[PDB]
């Protein structure tokens, strides 16, 4: 794929000295960067990865599919309550296939409505057609024949066919109901478009196109005989069986009877209308020759064969062949060949191409194909997952996850991590490592985002990761919130300095109830003690107790000692003396500055104060 | 996402993303370092700050892990390496938003590259220049972002001839968190890998053979999920190379060549990786950028060509 | 949808926000009344025609000009007197009290406070005095007041990204302000030229901080992108009289809701405003719909018929 | 550990299993001398236990022996499963000189005690003593 | 008989909100025994991953802790409920076996034990009404006891109570058949109960009132009920198809006594007569033995439809002359 880096300013022209182009992939898929190391080339070109989906519709799609994946539970795996486990397994899986199909339809819709580019809509519909066909052929009957469940099958088939292409588009209905050079509606066109409708199961419309021109007119008048045919034929059409393969057995009976009766009877109509009515009855009766004759595309043939001839997939091999002999595969669209492949047994080798259309769809497709047991891990062996060692599906899912991580949409990160966590293969420790490396890139902003991260660190036991994340968060109010060892020590020192200099946080340490609950370390305790001391000071024996507490704190710990000395001087028995002594025993620029600020020599003043205290003790 | 002017007078050498991909650092020959911010509201890139940082041409740059703060490192032809830390208490574009935290003058030759090490090893970094001597530096006390000690010195090249303008050197650490400390180094035609030994010293654990010219770029890929390592190189001989390195003349390291690509027909100047090591990028003379994904067979295929 | 009659003209209705990580839908809402000798702020719960329970109420002096939840338990009201009040709900005994207030938030003599928006801990107000205030919980005085910010009447305000805000006035101008700015002039003015039609309401797109919707005297809906020049990106004919409120749906903003003096409440469904099907939700006999609030599948609105209309099932 | 978790902590468990003396005790338990001494200590006249005091050392020794036998019968499977192969592999890989003290014929702990018939008789006779713990 | 009580609601369990850990199922936990460590390891890994994500890990930790403390008690309560349910099932089975052995081996007169019979009927009435379509294990033990009891059968007062409950017991049977509840085995017992009820009880003003009201119950369901019975025939089970075939004979028989009939008409709309005549082919292969008795009821039913004037129309259109020729029985 060739895309223009910038369809505005292209930084090169002639081969004029092939310039050194440089490119760096960014942490965000949609924000990479290119530049050039050359003279007069100082522009920066932000480039986003070719064919990247940033849309909301896409993330919605992704979430929906992850839901289907998650909801599949144990059934997303395939075990190579006895004979029912099999049937019920297929039941739920087959249903999941329908869910995927739906989610993709919705997505495709929202793409057609909110869009700049409709190419995405077309590709997504194609993906849907191919998936409808896949379900119709492997996700309904579970290897059995149509009799096993005539209702569901014909429903899906009829659905698949009438969503693949648009024709017959009502823009073509009026196209012939307008064209003349003939009497009323009786040229190869009307009938071709009537048969087409029948072959596609579009019986309602079929009937309508008849009650449009000569149901009662030309027939009820000209030939009363063929009028009865053309009428109770429309009656049989009105009651084509779609639930009982018995009712169909009898239906084709009445139809073949009608075709024989009319077959040899009163010809009171034009030479052409005669046959034109016979063919219609043959097609309805299931004549192979005719079903092929009035078919525009192979899938019309195939569908017809299943609807009017013999409703057995045991003949699909033959049906497809005849169909392709009549109309070759139309290489205009990308869905026809894949459908042919599906029908003809070779399901595989579609994952790479679907991966080219859309990574996501391909991923989950491979996943459900593994669930069905249509593809499995043949490998049989290096301590990790993202390889060929596990499934092809595991591989595609894990790949999608990783791709989601660079998308920068925090909504999908749960999908990514979940995808990895639920991966049916790989050691819990291997996943542990992968998550340990991905999580740090989570684009958290809210509090909740962070709590989610943490919850995942808990759930997976990544204390070194959580410790790192938090470290990133820590990097006055912020510091208060934070309150590694060195940092705590520094915080302690700061608190002590503040106390020496001397609200809600301080009280909590010593809405409010919630905070107390959250709080429920050494630095913190020290600050609390300092606060208590200050409170006592604000409030003789109390003062002494506070002074004692201060001396004890100083012993546990230069600036602090100076502040203490200052406090003692301001205040200016045996225990007190002992404390003073210990302080003297314990006894740079910042300290001197603090001393100068307090005065607005220190050792001498301290000694003098000590002497005074001793004298006081002696007098007592 | 339209182009924009860097604000540099002389040619720009390196552009690097921060951890979150929302910030970018640029360094040019006009001896300036510019930092751009990606405004949330208006999805435009807008200059956060510019400033003169070296006496000579600044060739390399790099951001440190966010868990150590906002730190950038620069290497210049003035034989030095400087470290800077963003001071959020300054106006943007004031030229005073990033304070020098230190300078490393040990190099006696110009410097071509500087790369921070994986966060799980502390503030660490490496540099290489004309002197052909790789040097590792460590900020031993994460509190003192000035306390930069020299952790190691290794002679990559042995006899660099005094008459060659034709010089190139590149660095790239192994990002892997669950793999023994190691880093890749390119020097002219050669490309060798170093690994931490039990003795806490760097040893040559292997070489990436095949280069028939100057190696313009190299980068170790994030091995998230894999058990092996992958490093790519953009040579002057016009070939991209991707090597698979597994650890099972004195090595514990195996070396496979996974791919070779000449699609560029000319020198490959830049080689870069995904955040997941899922996509590999290459740029060269043809004025084109190519994105590569790995096949199921572990071969590499071009998933797109930008121009 | 159903109506309940509550014996006072309802100027404002707001859902109580849901607890973080709640899977329930909105069930409790606040009302403010106008045009009575005794106006009230009232809290109501809906039981599972609905059953409504009056939880508590409190007299509000002045007409309730605007009302917003600040958090689960705190409700901010703007009075015609110019007073701005934070009411506190006490769930334990179902009472309302006055938590804090700024009795001179707006003044000339008295000047109505016309609009309030909350981003806890911040509260921003505007009024007929053309004053713009930033208040913070538990701070007695405004953090910042932009005195004589607008020479026209300010009718409503929204945050863009705090401390940036956008106001709308009686001559159809959108003005952008920042509480760090010097002076009393806006950083940017947007307006539709021709008739200077008064704008009565504004809402910011929940995801796109650059996009706002406004409602006018002429009933029209305008969509604006503050990066896209001075005129609206979209101008859409709507109601037959004033549009009083406009709200983007908070979680799916492809849906937007408007109400009018003409007695209608419209659900606009664009499922983008930059780059529509409309359903009118109330019956044909309605008097002015003054106010609405939407959260998840829940809509509440208040009318001059002394009626509250509710649905908890907008999308089902 | 080795199947899901990484190979880092594996060394810790390996060193624990190799250095802990549980393996050597289990190996000694398969010796005939040990079980013979045990059944000789448990086989005593009834008059002594009858005239002895509840705090007599004989009763305490018999209780400790029964507890050791119970623990051995409980942990024999765990040992033979997750000790013997690892120890043998370590001895084969590295160089260790150890003397075997176990009997290969005694595949289990029951093989060495099934040859004593008076054990059950003594255990049944010891029920008429009244000691709750011993009973 | 006081251990059967649904007021405790051992089956119903109050499910908390569980805003988080909701996706954590009990797959690897599960003899109903849900291991707690299998979920403990999963929730621990999830907590570690969330902590590594670095997004409000300290605050939201208590939420996960309390969710785990609630999940452990949830698992214990589920285990205890399963144990109580299996214990009640075993006790009910033992009681049913005892009652069957008592009723069967009892030479004492029946008129004195009629009091205990009516008491047992009154006691089981609410039990059946409470477990008519909830579970298919307790009804089995209680469905067969009523079957044999109905066949092993001042006087006016007793006759009214019996006939009254027999009418009420007839409703809950047709109600279960219309919904296709339980296994084919349990569904077969209901056919025998309704069979003798429509054959002996109903079959004289008192008879007209009972016959009239009886047909009303059948008409209430309509094709929904007959559709289930028609599907049971020619099925996999051997005894269900036999009882179902014989049941249709009693319905059409009692309906004629009440010149047309709605029961026979419904069978034609459900395509029952069509498939029934088709099975007539190869009858020689099918014909004491279970297959022999089954065919007897099959041909016996067709004989009844050929007695009413309306049956000839639907039966003749089935082309039965060509169906009996391919079999070569003659």
């Amino acid at each position: 794929i060739l895309v223009p880096m910038t369809v505005n300013d292209q930084p090169i022209e002639k081969n004029g000295d092939k310039m050194p182009l440089k490119f760096k992939l960014g942490p965000l898929s949609y924000q990479n960067m290119a530049f050039i190391t050359a003279k007069d080339k100082y522009k920066l070109y932000p480039v986003r990865i070719p064919r990247l989906d940033t849309s909301k519709e896409f993330s919605a799609y992704v979430s929906g599919l992850f839901e289907i994946y998650r909801d599949l539970g144990d059934d997303r795996v395939f075990n190579v309550v006895n004979s029912n486990f099999a049937k019920e397994h297929n039941a739920t899986v087959n249903l999941a296939m329908e869910a995927i199909l739906n989610e993709l339809e919705v997505f495709i819709g929202r793409v057609k409505d909110q869009d700049g580019r409709v190419n995405r809509f077309y590709e997504l519909e194609e993906s849907l057609t191919v998936l409808n066909c896949l379900r119709t052929m492997y996700f309904i009957l579970d290897g059995q024949d149509v009799e096993e469940n005539r209702s569901e099958f014909i429903e899906s088939l009829l659905n698949w066919i009438n969503r693949s292409d648009g024709e017959p588009d009502e823009e073509y209905i009026e196209q012939v109901f307008s064209v003349a050079g003939k009497k009323v509606f009786e040229t190869q066109y009307f009938w071709k478009l009537l048969n087409q409708l029948v072959l596609r199961g579009l019986l309602s419309q079929a009937i309508g196109c008849i009650e449009r021109s000569d149901l009662l007119p030309y027939l009820s008048d000209t030939c009363a005989v063929s009028f009865d045919a053309v009428s109770d034929s429309i009656e049989l059409l009105k009651q084509y069986p779609k639930d009982s393969s018995s009712t169909f057995r009898e239906w084709k009976n009445l139809v073949l009877k009608l075709s024989q009766a009319f077959g040899s009877s009163a010809t009171d109509i034009s030479g052409e209308l005669r046959d034109y009515i016979e063919d219609f009855l043959l097609v309805i009766g299931g004549n192979q020759r005719k079903i092929l004759q009035y078919s525009r595309t192979w899938y019309e043939s195939f569908c017809g064969f299943l609807l009017y001839y013999i409703p057995s997939l045991e003949l699909s091999a033959e049906y497809l062949q005849m169909s392709l002999e009549a109309n070759v595969v139309d290489i205009t669209n990308d869905w026809e060949q894949p459908c042919v492949d599906i029908i003809s047994g070779k399901i595989h080798s579609i994952l790479p191409v679907m991966e080219s259309l859309d990574s996501c769809t391909a991923a989950f497709t491979a996943m459900i194909c593994e669930a069905k047991g249509l593809i499995e891990n043949i490998f049989e062996g290096l301590e990790d997952l993202f390889s060929y060692r596990n499934g092809m599906a595991s591989y595609m899912l894990n790949s999608f996850a990783f791709e989601l991580c660079s998308l920068g949409d925090k909504e999908l990160w749960p999908v990514a991590i979940g995808l990895i966590a639920l991966s049916a293969t790989g050691t819990r420790s291997a996943k542990k490592m992968v998550i340990a490396e991905l999580l740090p890139h989570y684009p958290f902003v809210t509090n909740d985002d962070i709590e989610w991260m943490l919850s995942i660190c808990v759930e997976w036991r990544l204390p070194e990761i959580a410790k790192e994340i938090y470290t990133t968060l820590g990097n006055i109010e912020s510091i208060a919130n934070f309150s590694l060892v060195k940092s705590y020590s520094w915080l302690l020192f700061e608190a002590s300095c503040m106390e020496g200099q001397k609200v809600l946080n301080a009280i909590v340490s010593k809405d409010d109830v919630i905070i107390p609950q959250d709080i429920l370390v050494t630095n913190s305790m020290r600050q609390t003690l300092a606060p208590y001391a200050v409170l006592s000071q604000f409030y003789d024996r109390e003062d002494w107790g506070q002074a004692l507490r201060l001396l004890l704190l100083l012993i546990e710990f230069h600036y602090l000692v100076l502040l203490v000395a200052k406090f003692l001087y301001p205040i200016f028995e045996d225990s007190v003396a002992t404390v003073i002594e210990v302080i003297e025993t314990k006894w740079s620029n910042l300290y001197e500055t603090i001393i100068e600020a307090d005065k607005s020599a220190t050792l001498l003043k301290n000694l003098r104060k000590k002497l005074n205290f001793k004298l006081c003790q002696a007098f007592m | 996402m339209q182009p924009f002017d860097s604000g540099h007078d002389d040619l720009v050498h390196d552009v690097v993303y921060d951890f979150y991909g929302r910030h970018v650092a640029t360094c040019s020959s006009d001896q300036h370092i510019k930092v751009f911010k990606l405004d949330k509201d208006t999805s435009n890139w807008e200059l956060s700050d510019s400033w003169r940082a070296h006496d000579s041409s600044i060739v390399a740059i790099d951001w440190a892990s966010p868990e150590y703060g906002r730190i950038i490192a620069s290497a210049s032809y003035d034989k030095t390496v400087k470290l800077w830390e963003e001071d959020p208490d300054q106006e943007e574009c004031s030229g005073r938003r990033w304070n020098k935290l230190c300078t490393l003058n040990d190099s006696k030759g110009s410097l071509y590259s500087v790369k921070f090490a994986p966060a799980h090893l502390g503030l660490k970094l490496a540099c290489l220049g004309n002197d052909g001597i790789l040097r590792l530096y460590d900020a031993l006390e994460p509190s003192d972002l000035r306390s930069w000690t020299l952790t190691s010195e290794m002679k990559v090249l042995s006899i660099p001839p005094a008459n060659h303008l034709q010089s190139d050197f590149c660095l790239s650490w192994c990002p892997s968190r669950f793999s023994p400390e190691k880093l890749a180094v390119s020097a002219l035609e050669q490309a060798i890998i170093y690994q931490r030994g039990k003795d806490g010293k760097l040893h040559v654990a292997a070489k990436l053979p095949g280069h028939k010219s100057l190696i313009r770029s190299i980068s170790w890929a994030p091995s998230i999920g894999r058990w092996y390592q992958l490093i790519a190189t953009g040579c002057k001989d016009g070939r991209i190379r991707i090597f698979k390195i597994t650890e099972k003349l004195q090595s514990n390291l195996q070396v496979e060549l996974l791919s070779e690509h000449d699609d560029h027909n000319g020198e490959v100047w830049s080689v870069s990786w995904n955040l997941t090591g899922t996509i590999l990028s290459s740029a060269g003379d043809d004025g084109k950028v190519r994105l590569w994904k790995a096949t199921y067979s572990n071969e590499f295929k071009c998933m797109s060509v930008i121009t | 949808i159903y109506a309940k009659f509550v014996s006072q003209k309802i100027s404002k209705t707001r859902w109580r926000p849901l607890p973080p990580g709640s899977l329930q839908t909105a069930e409790t809402f606040a009302t403010g009344s106008w045009d009575n000798e005794e106006n009230y702020i009232s809290l109501w719960s809906i039981g599972d025609e609905g059953d409504h329970q009056l939880l508590c109420d409190i007299r509000h002096h002045g007409d309730v000009m605007d009302l917003q939840f600040f958090d689960q338990e705190r409700i901010v009201a703007a009075s015609s007197t110019g007073c701005v009040t934070v009411f506190l709900h006490h769930p334990n005994n179902q009472t309302l009290s006055v938590n804090q207030q700024w009795t001179t938030a707006h003044y000339h003599s008295s000047a109505p406070c016309t609009g309030v928006v909350c981003n806890n801990p911040e509260i921003v107000t505007v009024g007929e005095d053309g004053r713009i205030n930033l208040f913070r919980a538990d701070h007695k005085e405004a953090v910042r007041t932009i005195d004589n910010a607008d020479s026209s009447t300010l009718h409503a305000v929204t945050f863009l990204r705090t401390p940036e805000i956008l106001t709308v006035n009686s001559i159809g101008q959108l003005k952008i302000w920042d509480f760090r700015q010097q002076g009393n002039e806006p950083s940017q003015i947007l307006s539709l030229t021709g008739d200077r039609v008064p704008l009565h309401c504004v809402d910011r797109h929940p995801n796109q901080q650059h996009v706002v919707a406004t409602g006018g005297q002429d009933g029209m809906l305008s969509i604006w992108d503050v990066r896209q020049g001075t005129m609206p990106v979209s101008l859409l004919k709507a109601h037959e009289a004033e549009m009083w409120e406009v709200h983007f749906h908070p979680s799916n903003p492809e849906h937007l809701f408007t109400c009018s003096e003409d007695g209608s409440l419209w659900h606009w469904d664009a499922s983008s405003w930059l780059s529509i099907e409309i359903t009118s939700l109330l019956p044909s006999r309605s008097l002015s719909v003054n106010t609405l609030d939407v959260l998840g599948p829940c809509l509440v609105c208040g009318t001059d018929a002394e009626a509250i209309y509710v649905t908890r099932h907008l999308f089902s | 550990n080795i199947s899901i978790d990484d190979a880092m902590a594996a060394t810790n468990l390996a060193t624990y299993v190799r250095l802990h003396p549980f393996s050597r005790v289990m190996e000694w338990l398969f010796n005939e001398k040990v079980i013979t001494s045990l059944i000789n200590t448990i086989h005593q006249d009834p008059i002594s236990l009858g005239s002895a005091s509840p705090d007599s050392p004989l009763v305490v020794s018999i209780l400790r022996a029964i507890q050791v036998m119970i623990k051995a019968l409980e942990l024999q499977e765990t040992y033979l499963h997750l000790v013997r192969p690892e120890v043998l592999r370590y001895q084969g890989e590295a160089g260790v000189r150890r003397k075997p003290v176990a009997n290969a014929a005694y595949s289990a702990f029951e093989d060495g005690i099934l040859s004593h018939l008076s054990l059950v008789v003594d255990l049944g006779k010891y029920c008429n003593l009244g000691h709750a713990e011993l009973t | 008989f006081d251990f059967i009580n649904t007021d405790y609601k051992w089956e119903e369990i109050p499910s908390p909100h569980f805003t988080y850990l909701k996706d954590l199922d009990l797959g690897p936990c599960i003899g109903v025994h849900y291991d707690i460590r299998k979920a403990q390891e999963i929730l621990a890994l999830k907590r570690k991953e969330y902590e590594h994500s670095q997004l409000a890990t300290p605050e939201f930790l208590e939420t996960v802790e309390l969710e785990e403390k609630v999940l452990i008690e949830w698992l214990t309560v589920r285990n205890r409920a399963n144990l109580l349910l299996t214990a009640r099932l075993n006790l009910l089975q033992a009681w049913a076996n005892l009652l069957l052995v008592m009723i069967e081996s009892n030479d004492f007169k029946s008129t004195p034990k009629m009091a205990f019979l009516l008491q047992a009927l009154q006691a089981i009435l609410p039990t059946l009404e409470a477990f008519s379509s909830l579970k298919s294990d307790e009804a089995f033990e209680l469905a067969r006891v009523a079957k044999v009891l109905l066949w092993k059968l001042e006087q006016f007062t007793v006759g009214n109570l019996i006939g009254d409950k027999l009418f009420q017991l007839f409703q809950l049977c047709l109600s279960a058949i219309s919904q296709c509840s339980g296994t084919p085995e349990l569904r077969s017992l209901y056919y025998s109960i309704c069979y003798r009820y429509l054959t002996a009880v109903v079959d004289t003003r008192s008879v007209t009132n009972a016959r009239a009201r009886t047909l009303k119950a059948i008409t209430l369901y309509g094709d929904r009920l007959l559709n289930v019975i028609c599907d049971d025939a020619y099925g996999s089970d051997t005894t269900c198809q036999t009882a179902a075939m014989i049941l249709l004979n009693a319905l059409v028989h009692t309906s004629r006594a009440s010149v047309d009939c709605p029961i026979i008409d419904a069978l034609n709309r459900l395509n029952f007569i069509g498939v029934l005549v088709d099975s007539l082919k190869e009858i020689l292969n099918e014909w004491a033995s279970p297959s022999q008795q089954y065919t007897s009821a099959k041909l016996a039913l067709l004989l009844q439809l050929c007695q009413t004037r309306q049956g000839a129309k639907y039966v003749l259109q089935a082309n039965l002359f060509r169906a009996l020729e391919q079999s070569g029985v003659f």
